[PDB]
């Protein structure tokens, strides 16, 4: 089973688990993240990582075809799938482009957040030593946000488009563009490397964290619950969505994935490894966050909650820190970005190509016989490309942000996996699953999968989005600036791109299907094959 | 069709000794889709060894099982008077199912 | 997960027909897959038919696929096998076996039934 290790371990260890667990967890005070984190991760995420396996192997097609022989009334699954999968693969190359922007500007003597004398920098800052020897800033957190980023004061001022950081994601989308259509993946040699590289670079950086003096409240911090007062919806929402994001669940990725696996494989041990590893790992560099966090703490004489920006540059402000408290910081600083870069790259890859092929199936007689393949890739790449400059501006990061929080998170998440589970346990039917499943895999569900599905999933995902509507909380950037009711509308928008295609899909197979309403009902329920 | 095969067709046995017996499959079996049978004189098969190494509800703690790939086998501790039976390896990985020759003690 | 019995058995001509009963108590019938086991005179067992919890897939040895069909009845608790053309060869003692984990085995077997020819 070992190199079936090194594949599924290239697997999963992502930008997710790196970045953005991090700071969701951040964001919702620590250790409060955490219960909804695992209520949510037992409660449903193995069971529909599961499920979304099974689909996959079961239909042995893309993402959309399956549910035309599941239910051919909810084949809105596949669109909003394809339609999240798109919208990701726009703004999660930001990432890369600014790990590419950083590891360029690596190439120096000394590292440029180290210090602070250089012309972007405020007069108000003091040397993290210095600070406790306030209106103060600290070099790096100064450096990523107007050196990186040249942040503009609102979303309203989209600034001049910043032109290194444009060319950043042009080389990341020219790199994806030309593995993607020469099809270079590791497959060779080169796997073991990848695999183990993230792990080594992850592991020194937990022992850097842990050693430094401040660590101990940093952990306090990290496991510490505040239930008394963090229990709003914003933290269940995000943790809850969080397991659904580190899992490329509900995105339609996993069902291709599964269809290049067989019955003979060990199907449902490979899943529970998977999503507890892939678990174990975020909460594992969660300690290495919170300690660097921590040590931030001691030295700047100020609380864990505002050491650092509550949004997705904590792995930006975080982790340059802990290089710069390493021997020879630059070559440290430079490792880390590289392992950045190839686990970025990696999923990337997997993204864009699963989009592709999930685009390309809607129309194989055009696509992969009338013109080349390279063509549709390049419009895919350049469209995507063009989109993602909208993130390079000095106000890009306001539309990342929104962007992270509603395109490919939040309640479009939930709304997949609800009608997910409810189409698969109540109208396809719980036994006919379990029937299924036991006919390829030899052995059903059990009662944890068949419950989960039938209950706690749907309960877990109505639950959710009904509190968050009685309990709205409106989205900000950090934690103090509030983003205009346009810019919520936008993001709304983005999420209703998604969530809208189940009802539009309904409506447009009810009324193209010939006969009576409750027979066309009838029959787009009947399954196929 | 995966043909099985058991090699000691008719064992002689006396009480207390250790016996062994081995089956043989024409294809690769997986370990967890290999299952051996008890059959008693005048009486129907009861299940007594599953995924190659696990014991049943009813068999004693003597017996045991290993095997990989196409070729399996049983082992007894030690052997009783209430062990003479004939035992059937069966293969669940693929259609159809086959039934091993089956080894009957003698003793 | 106690008791299963056969009926049904019976002397027939070669090329007749004969029908096969397998009552179910203890479980929920419908929840298991059943399977026939068959045992000829030689004492050598040989798969027949299996039939999943729900009766969607089922699977045939490839001696008796064109002549034996398998059926269930969930509501009633009953497994049936039925025979179309019943040759020479047939004459054997049949098992109904519970075989719904096929990393598990046939955790039970019944009782049987004889099924001659002349
Ligand atoms: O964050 S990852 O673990 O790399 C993955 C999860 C699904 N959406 C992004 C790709
Ligand atoms: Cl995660």
């Amino acid at each position: 089973k070992i190199d079936f290790v090194l594949s599924v371990a290239g697997g999963f260890v992502g930008l997710g688990n790196v970045w953005r667990f991090p700071y969701l967890c951040y964001k919702n005070g620590g250790g409060a993240f955490l219960i909804p984190y695992f209520i949510f991760l037992f409660g449903s995420g193995l069971p529909v990582f599961f499920l979304e396996i099974i689909i996959g192997q079961y239909t042995s097609e893309g993402g959309i075809t399956c549910w035309e022989k599941i239910c051919p009334l909810f084949s809105g699954i596949g669109y909003a799938s394809v339609v999240i999968v798109s919208l990701l693969n726009v703004y999660y190359i930001v990432i890369l482009a600014w790990a590419t922007y950083y590891l360029f500007q690596s190439f120096q003597k000394e590292l440029p957040w180290a210090h602070c004398n250089h012309s972007w920098n405020t007069p108000h800052c003091m040397e993290d030593t210095m600070r406790k020897n306030t209106n103060f800033t600290s070099p790096v957190i100064e450096f990523w946000e107007r050196n990186v980023l040249s942040l503009s004061p609102g979303i309203d001022h989209p600034g001049s488009l910043k032109w290194d950081l444009a060319l950043c994601l042009l080389l990341v989308w020219l790199v994806c563009f030309f593995c993607i259509w020469k099809g270079v993946r590791s497959t060779g040699k080169v796997v073991y490397f990848t695999a183990t590289f993230p792990f080594a670079m992850l592991l020194v950086l937990l022992v850097r964290g842990l050693t430094l003096p401040g660590a101990g409240a940093g952990i306090k911090f990290y496991l510490y619950p505040d239930i008394t007062r963090l229990e709003d919806p914003q933290v269940w929402i995000d943790a809850g969505t969080q397991i659904f994001f580190s899992y490329a669940i509900c995105l339609g990725a996993m069902t291709s994935l599964g269809s290049y696996n067989k019955y003979h494989n060990n199907v449902y041990r490979d899943c529970m490894l998977l999503g507890c590893l892939n678990s174990g790992t975020s909460f594992v560099s969660g300690f290495a966050i919170f300690s660097i966090l921590g040590f931030m703490a001691q030295e700047q004489g100020v609380d864990i909650a505002d050491v650092a920006e509550s949004g997705p540059g904590l792995a930006f402000i975080a982790y340059p820190k802990a290089v710069t408290m390493m021997p020879l910081p630059t070559f440290w600083s430079i490792l880390f970005f590289i392992m950045l870069l190839l686990l970025g790259l990696d999923s990337q890859f997997v993204e864009v190509e699963g989009q592709i092929t999930s685009l390309v199936d809607l129309y194989p007689s055009f696509l992969r016989k009338g013109y080349r393949r390279e063509i549709f890739i390049a419009f895919v790449c350049s469209i995507s490309y063009l989109l993602g400059l909208t993130m390079v501006t000095e106000g890009g990061m306001y539309v990342f942000q929104l962007f992270d929080y509603y395109a490919a998170s939040g309640v479009c998440l939930l709304w997949v996996a609800f009608f997910e589970c409810f189409v698969i346990a109540w109208i396809y039917g719980g036994n006919r699953f379990s029937e299924d499943i036991r006919d390829m895999i030899g052995f059903p569900p059990g009662p944890w999968m068949k419950y989960s599905w039938a209950v706690i999933t749907p309960v877990l995902c109505v639950g959710c989005f009904i509190f968050s509507l009685v309990k709205y909380v409106p989205l900000t950037y950090n934690k103090t600036y509030v983003y205009p009711n346009w810019a919520i509308g936008l993001g709304w928008s983005l999420a209703l791109s998604s969530m809208l295609c189940v009802p539009l899909v309904i409506v447009i197979r009810l009324c193209q299907t010939e006969g009576p309403f409750l027979v066309r009902v009838k029959y787009l329920l009947t399954p196929r094959e | 069709e995966n043909v099985l095969t058991q090699s000691p067709a008719i064992m002689s046995t006396s009480p207390g000794e250790k016996v062994t017996m081995t089956c043989r499959a024409s294809s690769s079996v997986g370990s967890s889709y290999l299952h051996w049978y008890q059959q008693k004189s005048g009486a129907s098969p009861k299940l007594w060894i599953y995924s190659t190494s696990n014991l049943a509800s009813g068999v004693p703690a003597r017996f045991s099982g290993s095997g990989s790939g196409t070729s399996y086998s049983l082992t007894i501790s030690s052997v009783e008077a209430e062990d003479a039976a004939t035992y059937y390896c069966q293969q669940f990985s693929g259609y159809p199912l086959t039934f091993g020759s089956g080894t009957k003690l003698e003793m | 997960e106690v008791q299963l019995v056969e009926s049904g058995g019976g002397l027939v001509k070669p090329g007749g027909s004969l029908k096969l009963s397998c009552a179910a108590s203890g479980f929920t019938f419908s929840s298991y897959a059943m399977s026939w086991v068959r045992q000829s005179p030689e004492k050598r067992l040989e798969w027949v038919a299996e039939i999943s919890s729900g009766g969607r897939y089922i699977y045939y040895s490839d001696t008796v696929t064109g002549r034996f069909t398998i059926s269930r009845d969930n509501a009633r608790n009953i497994l049936h096998l039925e025979m179309s053309s019943l040759r020479s060869e047939d004459t054997a003692m049949y098992y109904c076996a519970r075989g719904e984990v096929r990393q598990r085995g046939f955790d039970y077997w019944g009782q049987g039934t004889t099924l001659t020819v002349s």
